[PDB]
């Protein structure tokens, strides 16, 4: 396959009040949904452009 | 024609039907969760009793 | 869907305390007979989850299979004086009933048997909240709910509904809202547990494998049409038995292949036997899961 | 054809040559293009600091 | 110039032992009698290969011809106890029996010839194992491959199967898997030769020439398309016989012709010769080549 959209994802874990543990991710500016509201991301980081040639 | 402006008439006159979707429910003045229908009946007159060749 | 339409396994029988006037055609199940409580769950259009998965038990067949208790009382009466207990958790369910029906049978809130009854000689309405005085009355009961049961052992009794911001969902009670109400139609699945209540979900992703059970095998004999054979005399790898089967590979590889001595071809279900659902990210067998048409009360303040 | 024998020869590409040819972990300009640690699908390591917001 | 398809060469016989009683029609084979054992050799969309081989020997001709070895019991018992020997062999043959046929025979993988059948009243399943009730039952042998047979005697003991990727096909135990077994039926040709056993190849490449022996001729009898007719009857060249035959340069060329004073118009028969395989790279002359389908176990792990 081939990359035309480098999209800055963050691992990122989610440990709820009670002490469940989820883990899911961000990228871009994606949502996502848990058990008490939804997070998402505001701004991205540096950008990798120019990936059609590999 | 609007069915809430049918019994006014079709006379001669440059006008037009528009409606828009509103809200619903208790909370607006409702009785069922569906959007309700707003019937806009817009009719154009004339304002000075003289007029130009222009 | 599912080819098996009317072939029940197992018992196969549908019928409740107090309208036991239709054993002669719904005990048990087969292809010929007119069920009343089997009929209109095979209606295009109207129930296609139960049309999805049909190889499985239905609520009143897992009644009579040791699997879902009863209420009390199991068959409540709907023109009994002085009030009746099944009334409330029946006017918040917005179901429709065809007209000529007696009993309208549901699932209650401890995941029991609750069910009504019209005294003779009384029918139902649109909405079949109430009975009324008087074609030919059926002889049986109308499932308000579109699910299915089947036989799990997967506890789930601390996986509680957790819908935010509604007050009363369905039928149970999440807290008392004492300000501003919102009350719409809308259409929310339940999930039913091992020692629990009836669980509500936003979505629902069902899962279909098979396993060992002999609830996921078929088998049937020649002889000079389709006759079913029983699956419980099938012999294990080095057991005992009573009549050889024989198969392809996916029955061969569970049971034993006498093939010289077998007696009935025997051939694999078209995926059945162990249906999980997706709850709380794992994975979860669940008893009683439909997908009803009820009522919802969110918040609003 | 040789009237009764058939010899048919394909000159296709392995591509189990290129594969192990130029594997990750690879050093492409400043960045480190490596594996996934998570989902499934090639990823990217940089350099820099985060600079997101949540 | 179009050869027919029940013209036997040879002695023309398709019978076994314990199902012989339909000699009275299959013994020979011609347009007189309807053999149960070749009526299906002959239907279209069923068995390619015989029908474009048409002026070959069969199975049952090369055994009645002391080409193919014979197994010992050559008939097994189905519904027998002490077990079945012809069991062992045959449960990984994807066979289809149709109705009325009784008995079925198959090429093991010793090389031999084995048959199953049904003691009275029984008679073949769907899968060709077991045995049941049911109308007619046809006293002869279902064949259940596809397979060609010709005149020869050379020798092939230092050739096996030598597939790729498998490590056990039929019950023949070929190369030595440590790991997991693909338990799966598929499509492979195979070729048998003298003092050998079944050997199975993935490809093969057949060769078809065309020479002046006497299965290469078709005849059309009249007074003196048409009918057929006896070609054994016909006188060679330079000398006499018992009747007279004619044809055209084809026929000519190899026999003799007396033009007005013969009874049959011979021709050329378009679909017989040496049908030679090519194993190894090496061009051999098999005995019987076929095309069913086994349970080939491919490795996994």
């Amino acid at each position: 396959f081939n990359c035309i959209d480098w999209v800055h994802k963050l691992t990122l874990e989610i440990t709820d009040f009670d002490g469940s543990v989820s883990t899911i991710d961000l990228g871009a500016s994606s949502s996502r949904f848990t058990n008490w509201g939804s997070v998402s991301l505001s701004l991205d980081a540096e950008g990798i452009s120019g990936s059609n040639s590999f | 024609t609007s069915a809430e402006f049918s019994f006014v008439g079709e006379s001669t006159t440059m006008r037009e039907n528009k409606c828009f979707e509103q809200c619903g429910g208790w909370g607006c003045g409702c009785f069922n969760v569906n959007p309700s229908c707003l019937f806009v009946h817009t009719y154009l007159q004339s304002v000075r009793k003289e007029a130009l060749r222009v | 869907e599912d080819p098996h339409l009317r072939n029940r396994p197992g018992k196969g029988h549908n019928y409740i305390d107090g309208m036991t006037q239709e054993d002669a055609t719904c005990k048990p199940v087969t292809y010929a007979g007119a069920c009343s409580s089997f009929d209109v769950l095979l209606e295009k259009g109207k129930f296609p989850l139960f049309q999805s998965y049909a190889h499985h038990r239905t609520l009143l067949e897992a009644v009579h299979d040791t699997i879902i208790a009863k209420a009390d009382p199991p068959s409540c009466d709907l023109q009994s004086a002085h009030g009746n207990p099944c009334m409330k958790e029946k006017l918040v369910m917005k179901t429709h009933c065809p007209n000529d029906y007696q009993s309208a049978h549901y699932l209650n809130n401890d995941g029991k048997m609750a069910s009504v009854k019209c005294p003779p000689k009384y029918e139902l309405t649109e909405d079949c909240n109430f009975c009324r005085q008087m074609a030919s009355l059926k002889k049986g009961s109308y499932p308000l709910q579109d699910l299915f049961c089947q036989s799990s052992e997967d506890d789930g009794s601390k996986l509680k509904t957790k819908m935010k911001g509604v007050c009363e969902v369905g039928v149970q009670a999440l807290k008392k809202c004492d300000g501003q109400l919102s009350t719409a139609h809308e259409v929310v699945p339940f999930a039913v547990f091992k020692n629990s209540k009836k669980v509500y979900l936003d979505k629902l992703d069902l899962k279909t494998e098979e396993n060992l059970l002999p609830d996921s095998f078929v088998c049937f004999e020649h002889k000079g049409e389709l006759k079913s054979f029983d699956i419980s005399q099938c012999p294990k790898i080095g057991g005992h038995g009573s009549k050889k089967c024989t198969g392809d590979a996916a029955f061969c590889s569970a049971y034993e292949c006498t093939a010289q001595y077998a007696n009935a071809y025997c051939s694999h279900a078209n995926g059945s036997g162990i249906v999980q659902i997706q709850v709380s990210g794992v994975w979860k067998k669940p008893l009683c899961v439909g997908y009803e048409r009820v009522v919802v009360k969110r918040e609003l303040s | 054809p040789m009237i009764d024998q058939l010899e048919c020869t394909t000159n296709l590409i392995d591509p189990f040559v290129v594969f192990e040819r130029g594997s990750l972990p690879q050093t492409r300009n400043d960045k480190t293009f490596a594996a996934s640690k998570g989902n499934r699908g090639v990823q990217a390591f940089s350099k820099g600091s985060v600079q997101a917001d949540l």
